[PDB]
């Protein structure tokens, strides 16, 4: 009985489906890229904040620490969303 | 190896070693540095346990292990300092006083726990820094008013995501000294859930000296940090605290 | 005393939040909770600083008198202090902001239930 | 109109630069 | 910009 093996042969179609589903993903990231935002825009995005601020030291030296960080940690983590949303509030 | 991108991140262990070249590490602590160090080699940078361990090994260099501030053993400017922002108040400028003599005579810093009650406005929040600049001790305060949460004062364990090791760590790392000026004001109106129990593990000469942090994981010597505490009334501050 | 609040602020030009404490019994109000746990966002002290854009808005206090209990009122201490205001702490943050330059005014119904060190304050 | 024919093009020369960089850390892993 | 517009719409 084939009946298993054309399951497989359908699983492997559905694979390659998956694939072209990712090319197609790609395809659409490659526009989709534009006016979105980077871990090094979001860098200048809370600088220009205090632009125009009178900083006290002390909180310099925290503002300085977190974006340390905040460029050595990726786009996805969860920390990367607690400093994130620290900074958000700190810097505003 | 030269067609792919190569970058020398092994430079953060020295990065972080370099932290301990004027501190006085005690072995305890400088093992669990030295596996956590070890650790960091073998982690990919991007990991998110790389992230973990780095943020540790970062608090860990960041406590003034060894540092003392040059307390001023001298009574005459320690007295005309103190005379200097606040009058009256004679108790507490002798108790001052005999403070510093007896840090004199054993040839050492000495910790001790003093707690300050009476009618609001007599000047027991003020005095904390006149008694900071007398002893140059660093100063640094926190309010325990209204405190029902524990990870205040023990901080969170570092599993979980933006976890920090709390006041007391805090102030290590701030006043970068093992002997600052602790100020705990209104400690007769702490709250409940029981931060209460986990004063009594830092108001306590008999185990603070190997107080135990639930982010660091490392006992540190509070022994030498004197304590100042602020209180309306006596009869509503728990009993093994005012033991202590 | 309530309506007067958003008058003395139109005057002086000053921008104007009103924090109804009456009734409150959550401490995190005040002073926010911790970066650590989920969803945490700062005191509403905070959040006026933020709203308003300005360091020396007019902050109203209502009904300090109906504060609850079991406490918020020992809060306001580190709220209400004629000096300590310069190094307010709020959880979140975790760090000192300068509200000497707030101009505070608190409504209350009857004066003998505020507590001394309020009153005092 | 005819933007979709160079938008796929740039996707298809990422993806290939995407895929060359992994078969060459693949190889200098090997 | 609008064959901008018309391949973000088409994607
Ligand atoms: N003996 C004193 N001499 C001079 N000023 C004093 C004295 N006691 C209190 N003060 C003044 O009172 C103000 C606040 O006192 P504080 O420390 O808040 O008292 P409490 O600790 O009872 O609340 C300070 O600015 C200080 O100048
Ligand atoms: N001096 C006044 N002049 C004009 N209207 C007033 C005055 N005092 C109170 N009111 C009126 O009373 C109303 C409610 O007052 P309210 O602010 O609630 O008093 P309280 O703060 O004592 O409860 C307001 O809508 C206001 O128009
Ligand atoms: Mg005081
Ligand atoms: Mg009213």
């Amino acid at each position: 009985q084939q009946r298993l093996g054309r399951e497989v042969e359908e699983k492997i179609k559905q694979t390659h489906r998956k694939y072209l589903l990712q090319e197609q993903l790609k395809i659409i990231k490659k526009e989709l890229g534009l006016e979105k935002d980077d871990k090094d825009a979001i860098e200048e995005k809370f600088r220009e904040r205090l632009k125009e601020l009178v900083v006290p030291k002390h909180v310099m030296d925290v503002v300085d620490e977190e974006l340390s960080k905040l460029g050595l940690l990726d786009n996805h983590s969860s920390e990367f969303n607690v400093t994130r949303n620290y900074l958000d509030w700190l810097t505003s | 190896e030269l067609g792919l991108e190569k970058d020398d991140k092994d430079a953060i262990e020295e990065k972080f070693r370099e932290r301990l070249k004027e501190l006085v590490v005690p072995k305890h602590v400088m093992d669990v540095v030295d596996e956590e160090l070890s650790k960091l080699g073998l982690l990919d940078n991007h990991s998110s346990e790389f992230n973990v361990t780095r943020n540790y090994l970062d608090w860990l260099t960041s406590i003034p292990w060894g540092k003392y501030s040059n307390e001023n053993l001298d009574l005459a400017r320690a007295q005309a300092v103190l005379e200097e922002d606040h009058y009256g108040m004679e108790d507490v400028k002798k108790r001052i006083l005999e403070f510093i003599a007896v840090s004199q005579l054993r040839g050492s810093t000495q910790g001790k726990i003093l707690c300050f009650y009476g009618p609001p406005g007599v000047g027991k929040t003020s005095i904390a820094r006149s008694i900071a600049r007398a002893l140059n001790r660093e100063y640094f305060r926190f309010s325990v008013g209204g405190m029902t949460d524990v990870a205040e004062i023990k901080g969170h364990r570092r599993t979980y995501v933006g976890a920090m090791p709390g006041k007391i760590i805090q102030c290590l790392k701030k006043t970068k000294t093992e002997n600052p000026l602790i100020l705990i004001d209104e400690v007769d109106k702490i709250g409940r859930g029981d931060p209460s129990s986990a004063l009594l593990e830092l108001l306590d000469p008999e185990q603070n000296a190997n107080f135990l942090d639930h982010y660091l994981d490392v006992p540190v010597d509070l022994s030498k940090v004197l304590f100042i505490c602020t209180a309306n009334v006596t009869d509503t501050i728990p009993e093994p605290l005012r033991d202590r």
